[PDB]
RNA sequence: CGAUGUCGGCUCAUCACAUCCUGGGGCUGAAGUAGGUCCCAAGGGUAUGGCUGUUCGCCAUUUAAAGUGGUACGCGAGCUGGGUUUAGAACGUCGUGAGACAGUUCGGUCCCUAUCUGCCGUGGGCGCUGGAGAACUGAGGGGGGCUGCUCCUAGUACGAGAGGACCGGAGUGGACGCAUCACUGGUGUUCGGGUUGUCAUGCCAAUGGCACUGCCCGGUAGCUAAAUGCGGAAGAGAUAAGUGCUGAAAGCAUCUAAGCACGAAACUUGCCCCGAGAUGAGUUCUCCCUGACCCUUUAAGGGUCCUGAAGGAACGUUGAAGACGACGACGUUGAUAGGCCGGGUGUGUAAGCGCAGCGAUGCGUUGAGCUAACCGGUACUAAUGAACCGUGAGGCUUAACCU
RNA sequence: AAUUCCUUGUCGGGUAAGUUCCGACCUGCACGAAUGGCGUAAUGAUGGCCAGGCUGUCUCCACCCGAGACUCAGUGAAAU
RNA sequence: ACACAGGUGGUCAGGUAGAGAAUACCAAGGCGCUUGAGAGAACUCGGGUGAAGGAACUAGGCAAAAUGGUGCCGUAACUUC
RNA sequence: AGGACCGAACCGACUAAUGUUGAAAAAUUAGCGGAUGACUUGUGGCUGGGGGUGAAAGGCCAAUCAAACCGGGAGAUAGCU
């Protein structure tokens, strides 16, 4: 139920070759209000498509 | 497996799902839009959506069913009275949803939910 | 689907007397043996209806020689050549597996006059 | 659907009354008999005089199941009494000579002609 | 021989005139569209490339479209290819009906199956269950032992354990075709294909004579 | 002996063959039926219960058979704790006694979240010498391999009868495996009804909350088996044991030494699936790319600007796909999902009102109302213009052409 | 026999089948009378055995409801 | 040892059903037990249902299931009555 | 009337599952026993280590008991590791 020998740091980053995180590829600029925000999701100020849909 | 299945389970036991949807159904249209989280946002529809298609034709049965739905007479009242007429010509699709990001404390992808004929 | 449909169309009988549970009916079915068709009678309480187009099908139960026996018939089948109404029933449920313990007394069902 | 330890009831003059099924036949690692089948079966109680008694040791064959036959159009004939009809254990051939109670298309044969004949109902 | 791509529609039955229930799957095919003869001088060995259905024109990639546009042929959902056996030719554009299969009597039918997710072992790979009681711990359903005390020490290629099940290929073997509807581009088998509803069959005709 | 923790059972096995069944033979004091023994043969198959802790044993009743062993008398970081093996207690026995008895009996705590190997799955990365998208070949690898019974041959061969075949064929079962949900069923805490208590909606009514889903009765989809389809082969080749032909050595004989034939569930095929990370990295088809420059220790080089393709991925709607990843479908040109409409199914005649009835209730309106996952429709909502990645013709050496 | 080594004693009952049980037998290895003998109604979270009833204990498992497992965010051990 | 499913003496005693301080729903009153969000695989825990059979399981009916209230009727051997 | 019956609180602790680096250095859950008595409990008090106490099991005597804990002789001794 447990190890037998230290493993090594060379496993250890062998076991952290996936855990590498990823960056958002693809920021929507917003075609009105001109900020950026994530793809499909709203702005930071109530735009989505161009429009106003929520005034915060 | 859950082949060919519908609904959400969403960590609660059954009655706890169909009184949240209860109290959040009549939060929905006491204010016409609330923020959430997205699939608490994605199965509201399946609640209010029908509701509203009851909104569409005031018996004095519709009022006793969608008062068994909701027990909220005002709620009941702002159906029938209102979003009867409202989207009275709607076929469907009574309502929206709009992702504003994730949510501060837990990372939960949160979602305003409204109705479409707030503006 | 529409061509599931288009293939159970063709092959409905649609000359079914229809009925509710708890009527009383009689159901003539062909038997073969050596090269005899006789068309064997059997009669008893429908207790149970499924519904399903093609695939539907209902169960009657009747006692006999003091032995209870279910059968099932699938309704567009070919086998089966007749079946008659001969008492209406006013049950209320829509399954009659109570029916499976109330004998003599117990087991009788009022008619429906309607 | 029988198997082992199955109470049945009798069908016919033999004078047993309840026996229980010890072994299903024709095959090793069978687990189930349905009609038209031999089992061996004990006697739990018979009639005070009788062609059988307590005790006697000998086959049957199943004429009534309750999870019932099926047919080539799908339809299914249940009853319900899991019950049978003795048989000679050498001659394999009924015992008593009044079958009570209705039988199936099924157990007719060259085997079970007799049977059918002493039945009061083929279904 | 050669064989048919069918999308799988669903079952039913159908009765005969002797009261016989025969459960068929409705498999329907479409004119499956031959894109490609291969043989020996090019491509060592004699294959037919088959397509089948239509499909979003605005959806085939230029790889995939000018591989129909060399064929000369509409762009179907999916391309498969059929061993030829020998004497039995055609060519490129040349299309096929489900006629083919008008004079068989068994067939072939190959489908990629239901995925049942990941699956025990109980299920899998049909073990028994441990004693439900009497003091069971922990092990209602867990496979027991796998294995050997230390002298083969360790656990053998093709152990049954737990995993996937489903959602591959298989292939039913000699079933009974019984109507080629062919005006409504239907085929009737008796038993049941693998795969979910909608999903795609190919159907050679019975390897086993 | 700074712990290799144990009998039997269970669950999974796996191997051997000294073969239990099935297959093939030889001989028989082998008529036939049956055996008997020996040889080949491990492919698959190889009970259920009663007894007792059992191993073992005995018995019942089947089966074609109820093989023998190995694997720490296979398997406790998988279970069990009956046996043995602690502390309690008691009997018999022994001992003056404490106590002791491979004597008995009642009772008696079984830990561990997996690092590596192993394995079952499933990905990420990179390679495959321009890139991309599909389709394959099959080097290999796994799986599969059981058998009864009836009838025909035929009461034939046989036999004094009793009895009773070979061979060949047909049919039908048992067991097992794969698939599937049309049938039969199960489940169906999301659909529907009934009903108890109680509380609440002002009250009545109607609902609703809670009481294991309050308790029940049914039940759609899906999932399922007990439900029902399919499978085990045939054949080929080469053989084992064995049977031979020809045939000398050795004027003969001889199955062998040359040659030749046959010969089994065994072998290799044939069947199924995986299968080019088969690094030897395969094949086919399609598609894409035809910029400028500087720089040096000219290279399959360094940098700059230009350019960004095919396509890909992300995102989003999602799935009979799924732990996650993956896979698949779809993203307005759009039925992907939800809603909606229609159907269908199930429940079984709502509410309200009228009537009857002292009333409970009944009747009418009414196969009503409600109706989850289904079906067929519908852009009503949500699937964004995009952006991001991937580029700029693909080293060298011979060879064959071609000019 | 809570005691019998042989011993699964024998016989009877019970079961299709009983190393258990119950009843006889006495061959008491090695019972036996206040380190009590033999009975004994009642009583017992007592020991053994049988029957009925009931049932996923089982053939033979299926499905569902939750809580975990699992993914994401925050925190963040342990023996070895 | 902890903002720990434990322990801790006394006093108070609402309503309905109910014999009841049982238990259920409630009152006064007090909370929602200090990571969540999703997912809806194996497997485990805690539960619900079951075709046909009904102890065949097993050391052993362990556990589950089942029984259950009141009133009336009726009630065996045996017995220290 | 009762070392009476049933059964809550209370007091227990037979079986079973869980838990076994726990929620917990013995608990939870579901069933179980006693429950007017040889009952149960609160406050205080006494009994001291070969002693106490014990409806007796070598039990219990501050999570420790075929001889408590703490200091001392004491750096006991160790033919052993
Ligand atoms: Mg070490
Ligand atoms: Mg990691
Ligand atoms: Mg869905
Ligand atoms: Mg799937
Ligand atoms: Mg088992
Ligand atoms: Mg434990
Ligand atoms: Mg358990
Ligand atoms: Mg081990
Ligand atoms: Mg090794
Ligand atoms: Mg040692
Ligand atoms: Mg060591
Ligand atoms: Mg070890
Ligand atoms: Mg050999
Ligand atoms: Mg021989
Ligand atoms: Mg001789
Ligand atoms: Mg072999
Ligand atoms: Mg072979
Ligand atoms: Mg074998
Ligand atoms: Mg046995
Ligand atoms: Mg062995
Ligand atoms: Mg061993
Ligand atoms: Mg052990
Ligand atoms: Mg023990
Ligand atoms: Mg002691
Ligand atoms: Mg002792
Ligand atoms: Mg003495
Ligand atoms: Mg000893
Ligand atoms: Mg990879
Ligand atoms: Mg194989
Ligand atoms: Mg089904
Ligand atoms: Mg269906
Ligand atoms: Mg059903
Ligand atoms: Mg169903
Ligand atoms: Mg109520
Ligand atoms: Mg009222
Ligand atoms: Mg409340
Ligand atoms: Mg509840
Ligand atoms: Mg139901
Ligand atoms: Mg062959
Ligand atoms: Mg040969
Ligand atoms: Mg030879
Ligand atoms: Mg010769
Ligand atoms: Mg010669
Ligand atoms: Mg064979
Ligand atoms: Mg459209
Ligand atoms: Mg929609
Ligand atoms: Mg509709
Ligand atoms: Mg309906
Ligand atoms: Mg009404
Ligand atoms: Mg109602
Ligand atoms: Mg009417
Ligand atoms: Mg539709
Ligand atoms: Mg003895
Ligand atoms: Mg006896
Ligand atoms: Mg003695
Ligand atoms: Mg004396
Ligand atoms: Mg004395
Ligand atoms: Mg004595
Ligand atoms: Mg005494
Ligand atoms: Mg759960
Ligand atoms: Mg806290
Ligand atoms: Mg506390
Ligand atoms: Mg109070
Ligand atoms: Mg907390
Ligand atoms: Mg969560
Ligand atoms: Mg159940
Ligand atoms: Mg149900
Ligand atoms: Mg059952
Ligand atoms: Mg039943
Ligand atoms: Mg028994
Ligand atoms: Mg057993
Ligand atoms: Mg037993
Ligand atoms: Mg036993
Ligand atoms: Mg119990
Ligand atoms: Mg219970
Ligand atoms: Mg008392
Ligand atoms: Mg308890
Ligand atoms: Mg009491
Ligand atoms: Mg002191
Ligand atoms: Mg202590
Ligand atoms: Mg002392
Ligand atoms: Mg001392
Ligand atoms: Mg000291
Ligand atoms: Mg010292």
């Amino acid at each position: 139920a447990v190890q037998q020998n230290k493993p090594t740091r060379s496993k250890r980053g062998m076991r952290r070759s996936h855990d590498a995180l990823t960056a958002v590829t693809s920021l929507s600029v917003d075609k009105t209000s001109g900020e950026k925000h994530l793809r499909h999701h709203i702005t930071a100020d109530g735009y989505y498509r161009g429009r106003k849909v929520i005034a915060k | 497996m859950r082949h060919r299945k519908s609904g959400r389970q969403l960590n609660r036991n059954s009655s706890h799902r169909q009184a949240m949807f209860r109290n959040m159904a009549g939060s929905l249209v006491r204010h016409e839009i609330i923020k959430t989280t997205l699939p608490k946002a994605k199965e509201l529809r399946r609640v209010v959506e029908p509701l509203i298609t009851l909104a569409k034709t005031d018996s004095v049965a519709n009022r006793r069913l969608a008062f068994a739905r909701t027990r909220d007479n005002e709620i009941v009242a702002k159906l029938f009275n209102e979003l009867g007429p409202r989207f009275a010509s709607r076929a469907g699709g009574y309502t929206r949803i709009l992702k504003c990001g994730f949510r501060a404390g837990d990372n939960a992808p949160m979602a305003y939910i409204e109705l479409v004929d707030r503006s | 689907s529409n061509i599931i449909k288009q293939l159970e169309q063709e092959q409905m009988k649609q000359d079914v007397p229809s009925f509710r549970p708890g009527d009383t009916v009689e159901v003539k079915v062909w038997v073969v043996e050596g090269s005899k068709k006789r068309l064997q009678a059997f009669e008893g309480v429908v207790i149970a209806i499924r519904n399903r187009g093609l695939h539907s099908a209902f169960t009657v139960r009747k006692i006999s020689n003091g032995e209870g026996v279910e059968r099932v018939f699938q309704t567009h089948s070919p086998v089966v050549d007749s079946i008659s109404v001969k008492r209406r029933g006013a049950v209320r449920k829509a399954k009659l597996y109570y029916l499976r313990e109330r004998t003599g007394k117990a087991a009788r069902i009022k008619e429906r006059l309607n | 659907m029988i198997q082992e330890q199955t109470m049945l009831n009798v069908a016919d003059n033999s004078g047993a009354r309840r026996v229980m099924c010890i072994k299903v036949l024709g095959g090793s690692h069978r687990r189930y008999a349905g009609v038209g089948d031999i089992i061996k079966i004990t006697i739990k109680e018979a009639i005070p005089r009788g062609k059988v008694k307590k005790g006697d040791v000998l086959k049957a064959v199943v004429v009534r199941t309750k999870k019932g036959v099926r047919r080539p159009d799908g339809s299914v004939i249940r009853f319900d009494g899991n019950a049978c009809v003795l048989l000679n254990n050498n001659s394999e051939q009924p015992i008593g000579t009044r079958i009570f109670g209705p039988v199936t298309r099924e157990l007719r044969s060259e085997k079970f002609m007799k049977i059918i004949s002493l039945a009061p109902e083929v279904l | 021989m050669i064989g048919l791509v069918g999308k799988k529609v669903g079952m039913t039955r159908i009765f005969t005139e002797d009261g016989v229930s025969i459960p068929v799957t409705v498999i329907e095919v479409e004119a499956n569209r031959v894109t490609q003869v291969k043989d020996l001088a090019n491509d060592g060995y004699r294959a037919i490339q088959v397509t089948t259905g239509a499909k979003k024109a605005n959806r085939v990639t230029k790889p995939e479209a000018g591989h129909f546009a060399k064929a000369g042929v509409e762009a179907g959902r999916g391309l498969w290819e059929f061993r030829l056996a020998e004497g039995e030719e055609f060519t490129v554009g040349q299309s096929i009906s489900v006629e083919l299969f008008a004079d068989v009597k068994k067939v072939d039918v190959t489908g990629t199956s239901k995925g049942k997710g990941f699956a025990g072992t109980v299920k899998r790979w049909n073990f028994r269950t441990q004693d439900a009681t009497h003091g069971n711990s922990l092990s209602h359903r867990v496979p027991g032992s796998i294995g050997q005390n230390q002298t083969p020490g360790k656990v053998f290629k093709g152990k049954k354990m737990a995993g996937q099940m489903g959602n591959e290929r298989v292939t039913v073997q000699s079933l009974d075709v019984v109507r080629v509807d062919a005006e409504r581009n239907l085929l009737l088998v008796k038993g049941a294909v693998p795969g979910a509803t909608g999903s795609d069959l190919i159907v050679k005709p019975a390897v086993k004579a």
